[PDB]
RNA sequence: ACUCUGGUUUCUCUUCAGAUCGCAUAAAUCUUUCGCACUAAAGAUUUCCGUGGAGAGGAACAACUCUGAGUCCAAUUUUUUGAGGCCUUGCUUUGGCAAGGCUA
């Protein structure tokens, strides 16, 4: 029973670069290394930046903080 | 404990539907009815906004997008 | 409809509702052993039920027992149906059918009526006796016809208020019994998958006395409904099975800290009982206002004014509040008609799931053809007319509607035994009241009126011109034998007809009871025990037939067999001097018969698994393994039909031609018998030669079948004929003084004394032992009196075993009023009952032999 | 203090207006402190509210039997009349 | 109270999700949280145009949680 | 959490009472039954021993225990918002309505 928040904290210490997407916006989506989570969904991402699907623009921000209320759903990437 | 819910509850074990918030309309026998509004049917009739329908042998609505329910009213009286 | 019928909680137009989805009705037979507390139970729901239904403060209402008889000996006869809503856990209401059958042993041939009608069990345990004899029966019983089993440990007040037992002690008691129960369950079922355990749901505790029902789910939910923070379901699963909790770490481990903490089930379930039981009982004016406010019961000053056992009834309603964790318990592990069809039509349907309407009976559609099966038949308050009760299993019955109804001999080859049939009324059959309704969907119970006419025991309704391939269900197989014999007269025989009448309407109110009569025109009943013909007979004397009738003594029904082979090879021809046939008899191996009896082997498997059985089981020839013909008198039947004839003498094609008829002289023959027409039981007969008429009109029909039934009553004259006398199995539950008196009594019937186990956790001893039945008359009333009353012993059928003497032997003498001595007690057994027959006075060797 | 505001509609045929601009009109036999309403004997009109139609007073309408209506898309509420003896 | 969606029957089974704005996703769920946050293994979520994207194990949110549909037998 | 009835004890009268009116048990009369009726059964009536229910009246001291009635929740899953803006088609009650594609 692999649980989701276990596998947060899994893919925030190993620092492997996750692929948010957006709650109720799917045209753009948001990536980068999240080093650390809150209990309210909340993560510290490092080397955000901000992909859009539909333009192919990415957009970089640097350390951002994603509140767990857009975020719908979050996979894991390569790069 | 909340009259909408025990209805729910007591729903069970009869054909019913739901219908979500983008007009998706499950119709089947109600297998789980959660307190949290969670619908679980097997083998549901699923009709879209579209128009198209589809069966499905195990469908489970969680109740954050849950629009209508009708159930039968046998019960009740 | 519309009618008049009392104030209940829920209404009856939800329970109309109910009926329809399929999903949520519970088919649910509540069995057990004597005075288990079942009736206690149902009247507890419907209490709960029905605002207005209150159980007296002196006197336990019962609900079901409705019968005068069933009320004046305190001892359910006949199975109640009671349809009700019950709320679950959650609050869903669900449609639960309940037959509430007897627990007395005598009568379980009704509990096998409400057997086939339902698709759940539940088995009712004395918390103090435990598991007992007929709680063992209805296992096997139950486990054998395919049902889902759960467990209702009832009475767990007597740990408290009579064994005064410690709580660690009486989780010991409760864990003991639920281990025997799922031992008895594996040794009955080959399959694992249905282990009982509380923590599954399976086994809820009651103390229908004191309305303290509950399961794990249900009393966990009680914790939760007064700490809303904890989940119900993981600590119900908690709670059970030698987990032991730490409240330093509020963590539950299974190793025990402190040495001293006690289990899961004994800190947070049977303590707290006991607290509220003792504060009740021990510290009533003194302490039960602050426990009371503790667990938030608030009780009125004429309420606490109450004596002791109406205040425990009071408060434990308040406390645990509707019976809900009997409705998890009976929701999550018993299929629903619509889950549940499908085994029941493999089971009792003829034609097999394989057949189209098995499988349009698979569904359990309401709306589909119909093939509704009852199984009762309740008899009206004046007794003229019946009403014949049963499950829907496929479409839906309406009031006044053509119906075809089936009897137990219908086939399609032969549709005589059918009868169209208009219903009369539709009833949802609660105890004491019927709720007339115009329709009956699929998966439910009814009350069909108008389709008495047909049938005597079993009926098949279906829907008239459809179903051309419709075929019964099977007929109900009875857990024991009726073996007690009596014979039934008029006082003044010029109302003759009316007993007859009795005697018709008793045969369809009693499932197993057997009417007949013999060749001297004596009117018979078997009966199962004692208690049982009483009822039979108060029944025929009060409520069908008011005439005064004479009652013979009580025998019982014995039967014949062989030891050794036949002295020399025994022959008979037809009437037409053709068709000669040559066989010998010969006994069976150990416990063949008993394999044929209990559906081990059947005739109707195929050539190959029969033959491969009967070579490695018993090592039969493989010649011998596939030449069997036939098994006894019905359908498994203990006898055997073989044919040696090598086809080098005889053409197996000629001998086919004949084989019908040889198999039904050799059927009626068994089941005649020469000795005393009574069962042959445990012969092995071998056809040595066979002669065949090449015409057909000079063989077949009514020329061989009588030569046949000659030749092998010659067959089992030449062998040594004997008697097989009925065994019953007597369980008696006893203080510890008074097992030696026991075994006095059956010391003076012919009795056995098999065992005396202690019952663990029990202050008795459960005494078996094996008494003839011919000698347990009155041993029953004998035991009781001699121990005044402290000994109590219920007897059911258990075997057949040779009677001592030789039944063949002229040269004993025989006083006409003498109880005659064991050597030669076959002698006296053979030739009364072939006086009671009106047969001759004694049988020759070769009286149906050619020679002479 | 009180609460019988919600109790004083309890029974009677009511017609609702929800968040998606249907129109359901039916018994109001059950309520919650979440809004989630009951309806026996409802039916959801999406076209308009029938007062007085000389064209149609009913397009659209659907009858649903026990509807069980949402209290997360409910909108606004008004009382249509009493409920009947059955 | 807090209990966790009725995913122990749907667990380990390959079924698919529905995600708000119009996602769609099909993977074994390997558990489940209180918050309705699951996780996905072997997910591969299928875009409007036709193609799917396999992209792992996830965890999806139980907010834009729209329906899931059992794709093998409970 | 604040207000208002219903109080208890005892005496007497009236009426109902198939309720084990009574967790006890008598007497009388008549009929019936076989002996040949304290030493005997059945059926019925009645009278005594004395109760319960309801009502009425009297007087004793208690007046709100009870029975009731009237009277701490912004971060998923409902009530502290993915909320608003663009275009096309049918009618325009020329306000805009109904559906779909979007941007957020």
């Amino acid at each position: 029973m692999v649980q989701p928040i276990n596998l947060i904290f899994r893919y925030l210490q190993n620092r492997s670069r996750i692929q948010v997407w957006l709650y109720e916006q799917v045209n753009m989506r948001i990536e980068g290394c999240i080093i650390g989570f809150d209990e309210y969904m909340n993560l510290v991402l490092d080397d955000a930046e901000e992909i859009h699907s539909k333009t192919k623009s990415r957009k970089q921000l640097g350390r951002i903080m994603l509140k767990g209320d857009n975020i719908t759903l979050l996979q894991s990437v390569s790069n | 404990i909340g009259v909408p819910i025990k209805v729910l509850h007591e729903a069970e074990g009869h054909i019913v539907t739901c219908e979500t918030n983008t007009g998706e309309v499950y119709r089947g026998k109600l297998i789980e009815a959660e307190d949290n509004m969670n619908c679980q049917m097997s083998n549901i009739t699923v009709t879209y906004r579209d128009g198209r329908v589809a069966q499905l042998e195990q469908v489970y609505i969680r109740g954050s997008k849950i629009r209508f329910l009708i159930l039968p009213d046998m019960l009740k009286n | 409809m519309e009618q008049t019928l009392p104030v209940t909680v829920y209404e009856m137009d939800f329970l109309a509702d109910l009926m329809d989805n399929s999903e949520l009705i519970r088919n649910v037979t509540l069995c057990g052993h004597l005075h288990h507390g079942k009736t206690c139970f149902v009247d507890c729901l419907i209490e709960q039920t029905h605002p207005e239904i209150r159980k007296r403060y002196d006197q336990d209402l019962c609900y079901t027992d409705i019968l005068f008889t069933e009320q004046e000996r305190g001892v359910g006869i006949k199975s109640t149906p009671v349809t009700v809503v019950l709320p679950d856990t959650k609050g869903k209401s669900y449609l639960f059918n309940i037959m509430d059958t007897p627990g007395h042993v005598n009568f379980s041939d009704e509990v096998t009526a409400g057997l086939r009608i339902s698709d759940g069990v539940v088995l009712f345990i004395d918390a103090a006796e435990g598991v007992m004899l007929n709680t063992e029966r209805l296992i096997k019983h139950a486990v054998q016809e395919r049902l889902a089993v759960t467990v209702c440990i009832n009475k767990i007040d007597r740990l408290i208020l009579e064994l005064k037992l410690p709580p660690t002690d009486a989780y010991y008691k409760l864990r003991h019994i639920v281990d025997e129960v799922n031992g008895l369950i594996s040794m009955y079922s080959t399959d694992e998958n249905l282990i009982l355990s509380p923590l599954l749901g399976n086994v809820c505790f009651s103390s229908s006395q004191y309305s303290i029902c509950f399961t794990l789910g249900s009393f966990a939910k009680i914790y939760a409904d007064t700490f809303g923070d904890i989940n119900y379901q993981e600590f119900a699963k908690r709670l059970w099975g030698d987990i032991y909790f730490n409240p330093k770490t509020r963590k539950f481990t299974k190793k025990a800290p402190t040495s001293s903490s006690q289990r899961s089930f004994v800190e947070f379930i049977l303590e707290p009982l006991y607290k509220i039981l003792a504060q009740v009982v021990g510290d009533v004016d003194t302490s039960l206002p602050r426990t009371l406010d503790e667990l938030g019961i608030h009780l009125t000053k004429e309420e606490l004014k109450l004596n002791i056992r109406p205040l425990l009834r009071l408060v434990c309603k308040k406390f645990f509040g509707e019976f809900t964790g009997f409705v998890d318990m009976c929701v999550q592990h018993i299929p629903s008609p619509k889950v549940g069809a499908k085994p029941k039509i493999e089971h009792t349907y003829t034609g097999g799931v394989d057949s189209d309407l098995g499988e349009a009976m698979s569904d359990c559609d309401p709306d589909g053809p119909l093939m509704c099966h009852t199984t009762k038949m309740y008899s009206t308050d004046d007794g003229v007319q019946f009403h014949a009760f049963g499950r829907v299993l496929s479409g839906t019955i309406h009031a006044g509607q053509p119906v075809k109804v089936l009897g137990e001999n219908y086939t399609l080859e032969d549709e005589e035994d059918s009868q169209i049939c208009t219903v009369g009324r539709l009833w949802i059959s609660v105890a004491r009241y019927h709720i007339e309704v115009n329709r009956v969907p699929a998966g439910n119970w009814v009350l069909i009126e108008g389709v008495d006419q047909p049938i005597v025991k079993t009926a098949t309704i279906t829907e008239p011109r459809g179903n051309e391939e419709a075929q019964i269900f099977r007929p109900l197989k009875f857990n024991t034998t009726s073996v007690i014999k009596i014979a039934v007269e008029p006082v003044n025989p010029s109302e003759l007809p009316k007993m007859l009448d009795g005697l018709r309407k008793v045969n369809k109110s009693y499932p197993s009871l057997t009417t007949k009569v013999e060749e001297s025109g004596e009117h018979v009943i078997l009966g199962t025990g004692e208690l049982y013909l009483d009822c039979v007979m108060h029944d025929l004397r009060k409520m069908y037939s008011e005439i005064d009738i004479k009652v013979a003594d009580p025998v019982v029904t014995f039967c014949e067999t062989v030891v050794e082979t036949s002295s020399l090879k025994c022959f008979a021809e037809t009437p037409n001097k053709k068709n000669k046939i040559t066989m010998i008899a010969e006994p069976l191996e150990k416990g063949l018969a008993e394999d044929i009896e209990n559906e081990v082997v059947q005739i109707t498997w195929n050539r190959k698994k029969l033959g491969e059985f009967f070579q490695t089981k018993y090592d039969w020839d493989l010649l011998a393994a596939r030449s069997i013909w036939a098994f006894g008198p019905d359908a498994t039947g203990p006898n055997i039909l073989v044919d040696d004839t090598l086809p080098s003498e005889v053409d197996k094609a000629l001998l086919g031609s004949v084989k019908d008829s040889i198999v039904q002289g050799f059927q009626w023959g068994t089941r005649e018998g020469p000795l005393c027409d009574e069962l042959i039981r445990n012969v092995k007969f071998k056809i040595l030669d066979a002669v065949v008429a090449q015409e057909p009109l000079h063989r077949g029909g009514g020329q061989i079948i009588p030569t046949a039934r000659r030749v092998v009553y010659s067959a089992f004259l030449m062998a040594t004929p004997r008697l097989m006398e009925p065994y019953y199995f007597v369980e008696v539950q006893a203080p510890a003084d008074c097992v030696s008196a026991v075994y006095t009594v059956l010391a003076r019937r012919r009795g056995h004394v098999t065992q005396d186990a202690p019952i663990p956790g029990s202050p008795l001893y459960t005494i078996k032992a094996f008494i003839p039945a011919i000698d347990s008359f009155g041993f029953e009333t004998d035991l009781r009196t001699h121990t005044q009353g402290q000994a109590f012993s219920l007897s059911v059928f258990h075997h057949w075993q040779i009677v001592p003497g030789d039944p063949l032997d002229k040269s004993i003498v025989i006083r006409p009023l003498e109880p005659q001595p064991a050597p030669h007690l076959a002698r006296e057994f053979m030739i009364k009952t072939r006086r009671r027959k009106g047969l001759s006075e004694d049988v020759s060797i070769s009286k149906f032999f050619d020679d002479p | 203090g009180k609460s019988s505001k919600m109790l004083q509609h309890i029974d009677y045929r009511m017609r609702c207006i929800l968040q998606d601009g249907r129109i359901f009109i039916g018994t109001f036999k059950a309520f919650d402190k979440h809004m989630n309403l009951i309806l026996c004997d409802c039916d959801e009109f999406r076209k308009i509210k029938p007062k007085n139609s000389k064209q149609a007073e009913r397009e659209e309408k659907r009858v649903l039997g026990l509807v069980l209506l949402r209290g997360e898309n409910l909108v606004s509420m008004t009382v249509e009349g009493p409920p009947p003896k059955d | 109270k807090a209990h966790p969606p009725e995913l122990k029957k749907f667990m380990d089974k390959k079924l698919s999700l529905k995600l708000n704005g119009g996602r769609h996703v099909q993977g074994i769920l390997r558990g489940f949280d209180p918050f309705m946050n699951l996780v996905i293994d072997e997910c591969v979520e299928m875009a409007t145009s036709g193609q799917q994207n396999n992209i792992g194990m996830v965890v999806i949110r139980g907010n834009s949680i729209i329906m899931l549909e059992a794709l093998e037998r409970v």
